[PDB]
RNA sequence: GAGUGGUGGAGAGGUA
DNA sequence: TACCACAACGAGGTACCTCTCCACCAC
DNA sequence: GTGGTGGATACCTCGTTGTGGTA
């Protein structure tokens, strides 16, 4: 009963029939009067077993004491009724036939068995024609397929020596006499003379296929079905509809239409009859056995009785409602309650309320328990009538067992891992679940309707993991950020902003105060308002280097409701975190500033505590909204008037014909977004700065006491971008087709809008409205897209011990900081130590945690970017280590080892998806006769350095184009040096002296025109498609020299001083001029969620950016075609490198400059895969990182970034080989990288060449169908592509994944069992 | 006009009324709008909302818990919170949720008794869904079997 | 629906996220009890007994 | 009679509630002086005027 | 640990070892009925026994050398 | 040896 | 023989609630 | 009641993956 592995393969006939218990042979599936099943029917107690238990079918016997013996008068067997879904059947077929998953699930493995191609094997399958098996003549070669004429022909020719047959039984024979290992000899013969690309892939796959076959032992026969087996019938059940109707599955019609043409296939052959109509019954057979294993494939899906498609088997194992994903990873379960839910605000931070009906209901078994221990209980119908009377004993009993003993609130849809919380119940009445106000942003619950339900833990190790693992005081912070999920959310916000705001004369100003005491005396008195400005002796606590405690004591001068607050605020927090106004983000820095401080018990009471008085404050202040409230600027109508007047005189000035359509259309659109511009800029000072009427300094101008302003200020609800469309412009309203209409929304809604505006509005309601349900379908894929990857990883190791890993800098792309080294690098643990000076020649060690210390020391010091362990550095086979992982979020200390990376990373990646001086680098330069620096290499890029050391922004000069400063000067703000030709690229060269025009004849290759504007005469040089003859075979080269015109030798190179320029370049200058050095020559001319789904998949973009492969020198290899041919030359070996470009598709570099391994040569958007190829791992995770970073920080959200990199590193399993050592890997082979490691450690352990390998990127459903796990991949997609693969290999499931583990039923390898499992692992291997 | 109206009404003319507390007795800081809105009441009743089950009926096929008020049936912990659970680690939690509290009819009958016996404990077993999946593979004509160790 | 005093200001966090707090005359005066009249069915069927 | 949230207006911008609230106090203010003037029973002339 | 079990995870190391040793010793005072060293205050077992873990009187091989000494004083 | 049927499946509508 | 349109299969969000409707034939 | 059983709709959108065609 303890199995390890589970093994699959093929059935042969005799297994088939050794799992049976008897030959069904009837069509009848029972009876329509007296409802016992027949003998040998579709439901046979003979066959299948007993009905009742511990019975017979006639009732001779009827006692547990016939353990098992077999009644006489009917044939059964009596045992208990287990047997009745555990007993299998078998028909035996009278024709044998096809698998149809061997013949529709591409590639069919029969085609690609008998390498003949799948028409003919269907054509052969639907009776319509024949194949010769073997043949003595020369005329019909082995496997030739005939038709019927040809068929008759070769009867009335020969008629005896050959054998042509059709149907399965053909196949059946040939699959007989085809002899694996003579051909896959003969393969292996005849790969190696000749290797094409596609014949070659063929063949390997061929070889591939006959090699996992005598692998695994299976038979090539045993694809074609002899004795189709009988699933049990309480699995294809029969109950009736109410009324005495019976209603059945599909597998009874399905099974009835086989048998039954079965049985008339019988009775045609022992009839003898006509080979035709043998022949017809035999197709009808096999489409029935075809539609049997699989309806909808083969061709027109029989439909059933009422009107609708019949579910086959395989319709019955996958799908997003089959067996796997509907009834194993996710069950219907039983101690489970759901209310709506409502807002405790009288809770603490572990605390809900459950109705007494539910929790009455979901302890039931506990209270029996308890009555039975309490002597009031002695029998299970008692204690069933004493809870269904529901009296005041079970009232104290329920109270007493309910106490300590946790529930589960899950909400659905739980999309990131605090969706499941446990809190320790309170009783109420009622009917409605309360929950706290913090828990809500968690759960993102709105209390308008929402629902959740109630699982109960039953063991004690399920009790102590919802209390120690699951609490909700102990999943506070987030585990994408570590930044605090129990923030307050809009009205413990409006209280603590209207606590600790302040006027400027209200009540009782400038009063002292001996503390926090006092002054609440004086507010709860009323003798002093809320917002006195007043000074107090606060006792604050500084908390010292250790855990000691020191009390200081001065004068502060402050509000009396920051004093107020004060005395919330534990003992170990500073004032200035309190000393101004409270927003919502202030309020979150504070209870992440107490937790880093103190620990996780007083922020938990801190936390409390602070939603306690938020709450209490917001009610006595009482901010109400009014239509007074929403005060629209008084300079709006005329600032419209003169931008509708002004757009009246440019659409004036278009009908009169001066501007055209586009640039009109333009004109208004910036008109009348700078004009809502300021119409929102008088708006929010008018609404901003309006309480100005007080006294006692003078008329004083202030923040306003507004209520709108105030709940969009204090972070409460709502932005600028809503008090706008309140109080000032609507704005420009898009249409649906990604245009702006022309004219605004200039209304709002206070004055409220006309028609014509509403529908307008409505077609962004709507967009967004059916945005909305496009975008969380995607993100629910993506997100399960992710979880079915990241599923094999966990933490295994405590330390690889590499010091590999990725340099690491603060991303400063665009114009502005993107993230900061804080939040880039807080939480890794450090690859090196830190070589540089900095302020203080800082060596931090290697291996070390970064805290908020070691952060503050790095930043005081200023390093520029720090090399840490990343999670795709890692060198554990099967999971990564620690330390290569670092902080986990939830906790603030490393990682304990066990806890699921990989699901926890695809949560929190795929949960937003419903949000959705100066420095030179790399530089060969000359500067010019004017002084204005011009630049000669393709991959130069300007950075701005800081007075510090560090950078302040970087950006891309591209070849040639113009800089006006020099190395090391510190330029001042506002001058962009930026200065590039926008339409055109240069040609410039970088010696001087006189132009030979040399390899260029006007007529061929460069055509004689002259400038329409000038008059000065231009050679310009036309392209290699529309030349002559005599243009086909030679590139035009300026031969730049000297004044007598010898061709000058560069310092530093060998080669000429020649420049092969290509086509479309306007050559202006002429002979007999003086050229410079760097002077130009010819000129030439030019969302969010699908980017990270298209990113995560892996997929080659629209427009690949074609890339360099190898160093040297680049020149032209082929000619004559459209297709140029590129050999790129090494300046050391040979080249066997060339690349097919496009007619249309440019090139950027030229054929006189060498390139480095794997440079730019065309632009745009490039793949992953070609990334990889070139540059390495480090460098293509970096790239997925940051471009996956972009769009989730353009929406705003924070995402610790070893989430992508543990994605990433599940992309990276695979390993493909480029040359075999001595391991047993052939060539090529799509293998998993730890086997791999291990072959090349061991070959290295005994003194061995090693196999070399390359690494390959495969996509988030290439790699996860990829897994060896076949169940993990048969449980996520392609499901009979995954069970038709590994059913032909052989393969076995070592059950080591989480998934596997919950299909099939034990603790999972990790969290707690991880302990369990790996103690499993040991005394299974020890023994 | 609505300003008008509420001069013709003898009320304050913005609306915002200076309301005081019923609880301690004294007066909200500041104006409070109070009028009439019409409020309705949807068929959305919490009476047909709540319900809860501890151990009643099962289905045929799977032997795992019903689904609906009607039929008494359980809430469905489905695929996102098995996600939740692996990535907390509560193993025993999951796994005593897909087996005794779930379609294992050995250990369900032992997990109740013990339950009323006093003693939570757990005796786990291959789940009923599972050996459904494997008699389904094996009548489609594919050998799948537990082998041991 | 009916129509009935509203006030709007935050009252101790008991109307929270999209919550209603409703006094106790909203209940005595009964202004939103509703009916609902709910049928069941009984069948004499027939079995062959 | 029914406490409501006031940030429940202001981003997602149903400023009808408000102008309807506003509205509807007015419609009280006069059926309560209509409603004065019945249990006072001042006059029918004093009703039409009204 | 009646709110918060952190005490009770600096003096374990790590969660999972927390609810393993705890799982221990609650099924001994519910199986074996031995006698909670800290005064139950009316508690259940399961806080009980990560009380006894945070105060101080169990770890893991203290109840592991404890339940050898049981055991061979019982052979 | 001591009561009892929807899940099954379709269609339509609704909530978060 | 290496690109290439073209065709075929295989995905497409979780949880919940209410209601009705269910093969023809036939000596 | 108890075995028998074959025909007159179209209205997704990518996105891989395999296949005959042709310069
Ligand atoms: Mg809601
Ligand atoms: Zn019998
Ligand atoms: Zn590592």
């Amino acid at each position: 009963e303890e199995f390890d592995a589970i093994k699959i393969a093929l059935a042969s006939p005799d297994m088939i029939r050794s799992w049976s218990f008897g030959e069904v042979k009837k069509p009848e599936t029972i009876n329509y009067r007296t409802f016992k099943p027949e003998r040998d029917g579709l439901f046979c107690a003979r066959i299948f077993g007993p009905v009742k238990d511990y019975e017979c079918l006639c009732g001779k016997y009827k006692r547990l004491k016939h353990r098992g013996v077999i009644c006489e008068k009917c044939g059964v067997e009596v045992t208990q009724t287990k047997v009745r879904r555990e007993r299998m059947g078998h028909i035996e077929l009278a024709s044998p036939t096809a698998h149809i998953w061997f013949l529709k699930s591409l590639p069919s493995r029969i085609g690609l068995l008998l390498d003949m191609p799948l028409r003919d094997i269907e054509r052969v399958l639907y009776f319509e024609s024949y194949v010769v098996i073997e043949g003595g003549m020369t005329n019909l070669e082995r496997q030739q397929i005939l038709t019927e004429e040809q068929y008759l022909d070769a009867l009335e020719e020969f008629g005896d020596e050959f054998d042509a047959k059709m149907g399965a039984e053909a196949i059946q024979a040939l699959l007989k006499s085809m002899d694996l290992e003579q051909e896959c000899e003969q393969l292996r013969e005849e790969l190696n003379e000749t290797n094409s690309e596609t014949k070659r892939k063929k063949l390997t796959k061929r070889i591939k296929l006959l090699e996992a076959f005598v692998q695994s032992g299976n038979k090539p026969e045993w694809m074609i079905l002899t004795v189709l087996p009988v699933l049990p019938p309480d699995l294809r059940p029969l109950v009736p509809l109410d009324g005495g109707r019976f209603a059945t599955s599909d597998l009874n019609d399905l099974y009835r239409r086989v048998i039954n043409r079965n049985n008339r296939l019988k009775r045609l052959l022992d009839l003898a009859a006509p080979d035709i109509i043998v022949r017809n019954e035999k197709r009808m057979l096999q489409e029935a056995v075809d539609a049997l294993l699989d309806n909808g494939r083969r061709g027109r899906a029989i439909t059933g009785s009422n009107k609708r498609p019949l579910k086959s088997l395989a319709d019955m194992i996958k799908g997003k409602q089959g067996r796997f994903r509907q009834n194993l990873l996710g069950k219907r379960v039983d101690y489970s309650g759901r209310s709506v839910i409502t807002v405790g605000p009288y809770l603490r931070l572990h605390q809900c309320g459950l109705p007494k009906k539910m929790a009455l209901e979901l302890f039931k078994p506990f209270i029996y328990g308890k009555l039975e221990l309490r002597g009031l209980a002695t029998t299970i119908k008692a204690a069933k009538k004493m809870v269904e009377r529901e009296e005041a004993v079970v009232w104290d009993i329920l109270d007493e067992v309910i106490r300590e003993h946790p529930v589960l609130l899950n909400r659905a849809p739980t999309l990131h891992r605090l969706g499941i919380q446990a809190f320790e119940p309170v009783l109420i009445e009622g009917k409605a679940i309360q929950l706290h106000p913090l828990v809500c942003a968690a759960y993102n619950a709105d209390f308008d309707g929402d629902q959740m339900a109630v699982h109960v833990p039953l063991t004690l190790e399920a009790q102590l993991e919802a209390r120690a693992l699951m609490m909700s005081t102990n999943n506070i912070l987030s585990p994408a950020n570590g930044e605090p999920i129990i923030v307050p959310s809009q009205d413990v916000v409006l209280g603590l902003y209207y606590m600790t705001r302040d006027c400027v004369n209200a009540k009782g100003e400038g009063m002292v105060l001996t503390g926090p005491k006092e002054a609440e005396r004086l507010y709860r008195s009323g003798l002093a308002s809320l917002h006195a400005r007043v000074k107090v002796r606060i006792t604050e606590y500084e908390k010292d280097a250790n855990g000691e405690l020191v009390a200081k004591t001065s004068l502060k001068d402050t509000t009396v409701g920051r004093a107020i607050l004060w005395m919330i605020v534990p003992k170990g927090l500073p004032y200035s975190i309190v000393n101004q106004a409270l927003g919502k983000k202030a309020i979150s820095k504070m209870l992440n500033t107490c937790y880093r401080i103190l620990g996780l018990k007083p922020t938990v009471i801190f936390a409390d505590q602070i939603m306690y008085t938020g709450f209490a404050y917001a009610a006595r202040s009482g901010a109400s909204v009014g239509i007074d409230d929403m005060v629209i600027p008084e300079k709006k109508h005329e600032i419209i008037s003169e931008a509708e007047a002004e757009v009246a005189e440019i659409q004036e000035q278009f009908q009169s014909g001066l501007v055209t359509a586009g640039e009109r259309y333009n004109k208004v659109i910036d008109i009348w977004a700078a004009a809502n511009d300021r119409v929102s800029k008088a708006m929010m000072d008018n609404l901003q700065t309006e309480t100005v009427i007080n006294r006692d300094g003078q008329e004083e101008k202030q923040v306003s006491f507004n209520s709108i302003y105030m709940m969009a200020d204090s972070g409460a609800r709502g932005s600028a971008a809503q008090i706008r469309q309140l109080a000032g412009m609507r704005g420009l309203m898009a249409k649906p087709d990604g245009s702006i209409i022309e004219t605004p929304i200039t209304a709002n809604f206070r004055e409220g809008l006309n028609v014509l505006q509403y529908f307008i509005s409505t077609h962004g309601a709507r967009k967004g409205l059916a945005d909305t349900a496009l975008k969380t379908a995607n993100s629910g894929y993506l997100t399960r897209r992710l979880v079915d990857v990241a599923q094999d990883l966990v933490v295994t190791e405590d330390d690889c011990g590499t010091h590999e890993g990725i340099m690491m800098t603060p991303v400063i792309e665009g114009g502005d900081v993107k993230e900061p080294l804080r939040d880039r690098v807080l939480g890794r643990v450090t690859a090196e130590d830190v070589l540089k000076p900095g302020t203080a020649d800082i060596l931090v060690p290697r291996n070390t945690l970064l805290h908020e210390q070691w952060c503050d020391l790095l930043e005081e010091n200023s390093v520029d970017a720090v090399k840490v362990r990343s999670v795709v550095s890692c060198d554990t086979d099967f999971g990564v280590c620690a330390h290569c992982y670092g902080r986990d979020l939830a906790r603030g200390h490393i990682i304990n080892k066990g806890e699921a990376i990989g699901v926890i990373a695809a949560q929190s990646i795929g949960e937003p998806g419903t949000q959705l001086s100066i420095k030179l680098s790399n530089v060969k330069s000359v500067v010019n006769s004017s002084g204005k620096l011009v630049i000669t290499s393709r991959n130069t890029e300007l950075k701005l350095i800081d007075e510090f050391g560090r950078t302040k922004e970087s950006y891309k000069v591209p070849y040639g184009a113009v800089l006006a400063k020099g190395d090391g000067e510190q330029v001042a703000g506002g001058e962009t040096v930026a200065n590039w030709d926008p339409h055109t690229m240069p040609v410039i060269t970088e010696v001087s002296g006189f132009v030979r025009f040399t390899d260029m004849i006007d007529g061929q290759t460069i055509t004689r025109q002259t400038d329409e504007l000038t008059g000065l005469s231009s050679l310009v040089v036309l392209d290699s498609a529309e030349r002559t003859a005599g243009g086909k075979d030679l590139r035009p080269a300026l031969k730049i020299v000297d004044a007598q015109g010898n061709d000058v030798l560069i310092p530093g190179t060998d080669m000429p001083a020649q420049y092969f320029l290509p086509g479309k370049a306007i050559v202006q200058l002429e002979d007999g001029v003086q050229i410079s050095s760097g002077d130009t020559l010819a000129r030439i001319p030019q969302g969010g969620l699908p980017r990270v789904a298209d990113l995560f998949e892996a997929r080659r973009p629209k427009e690949p950016a074609i890339l360099a492969e190898i160093s040297g020198i680049v020149s032209f290899g082929k000619e004559t075609k459209g297709k140029r041919r590129l050999v790129i030359t090494p300046v050391d070996g040979s080249d066997p490198y060339e690349e097919m470009i496009p007619k249309w598709r440019q090139l950027n570099v030229f054929e006189g400059e060498r390139v480095e391994r794997g440079d730019v040569i065309s632009d745009g958007p490039e793949a992953p895969h070609d990334i990889l190829r070139l540059r390495g791992v480090h460098a293509v995770t970096r790239y997925i990182v940051n471009e996956v970073q972009d769009v989730y920080r353009l929406q705003g959200v924070k995402i610790n970034d070893k989430h992508i990199e543990v994605i990433v590193r599940q992309m990276l399993r695979k390993a493909t080989i480029v040359n075999a050592g001595s391991s047993d890997f052939l060539e090529g082979e799509q293998v998993e990288y730890s086997r791999v490691k291990i072959a090349n450690r061991e070959l290295e352990a005994n003194g061995k060449v090693g196999a070399t390998y390359s690494r390959d990127l495969l996509g988030i459903t290439k790699a996860s169908l990829a897994t060896e796990s076949f169940i993990s991949a048969a449980s996520f997609q392609e499901t009979t592509r995954v069970l038709t693969e590994a059913a032909v290999a052989g393969k076995r499931d070592e059950l080591r994944g989480l998934k596997e583990n919950v299909i099939v039923g034990r603790l999972i390898p990790a969290g707690t069992g991880y302990a369990y499992h790996q103690d499993r692992m040991r005394r299974r291997a020890a023994g | 006009e609505i300003k008008e109206l509420l001069k013709l009404g003898d009320l304050p003319t913005s609306g915002q009324i200076r309301l005081y507390d019923g609880r301690t007795g004294e007066q909200f800081e500041r104006p409070v709008t109070v009028g009439y809105m019409y409020m309705l009441k949807l068929n959305h009743l919490v009476d047909d909302k709540m319900h809860a089950r501890s151990t009643g009926s099962y289905s045929l096929v799977t032997q795992q818990p019903l689904g609906g008020k009607a039929q008494f049936g359980g809430q469905r912990f489905g695929e996102m919170e098995v996600w939740a659970l692996e990535a907390y680690g509560a193993a025993y939690t999951l796994q005593e949720m897909l087996t005794v509290k779930s379609d294992d009819v050995n250990g369900r009958t032992k997990m109740y008794k013990n339950i009323v016996d006093g003693n939570h404990q757990m005796e786990p077993g291959m789940p009923e869904s599972f050996n459904v999946l494997l008699k389904e593979i094996r009548s489609l004509g594919i050998n799948i079997e537990l082998e041991d160790e | 629906g009916q129509n009935m005093r509203v006030a709007f200001m935050p009252w101790n966090g008991y109307n929270f996220e999209d919550s209603i707090l409703v006094s106790e005359r909203v209940v005595q005066e009964d202004r939103f009890t509703t009916i609902h009249i709910q049928e069941l069915a009984c069948v004499s069927r027939d079995t062959k007994l | 009679d029914i406490v409501l949230n006031p940030l429940g207006v202001p981003s997602r911008m149903n400023i009808g509630q408000i102008l309807e609230t506003h509205l509807g106090m007015a419609a009280k203010g006069i059926g309560d002086k209509i409603n004065a003037m019945l249990k006072q029973q001042q006059e029918v002339a004093k009703l039409r005027e009204f | 640990a009646r709110v918060t079990v952190q005490d009770a995870v600096e003096k374990i190391g790590n969660r999972f070892d927390l609810v393993l040793v705890a799982a221990r010793r609650a099924r001994q005072m519910q199986v074996g009925g031995k006698d909670p060293l800290v005064p139950e205050e009316n508690d259940k077992t399961t806080v009980i026994a990560l009380r006894e873990i945070e105060e101080g009187l169990i770890n893991n091989q203290i109840l592991d050398v404890r339940e050898r000494q049981e055991q061979q004083e019982q052979e």
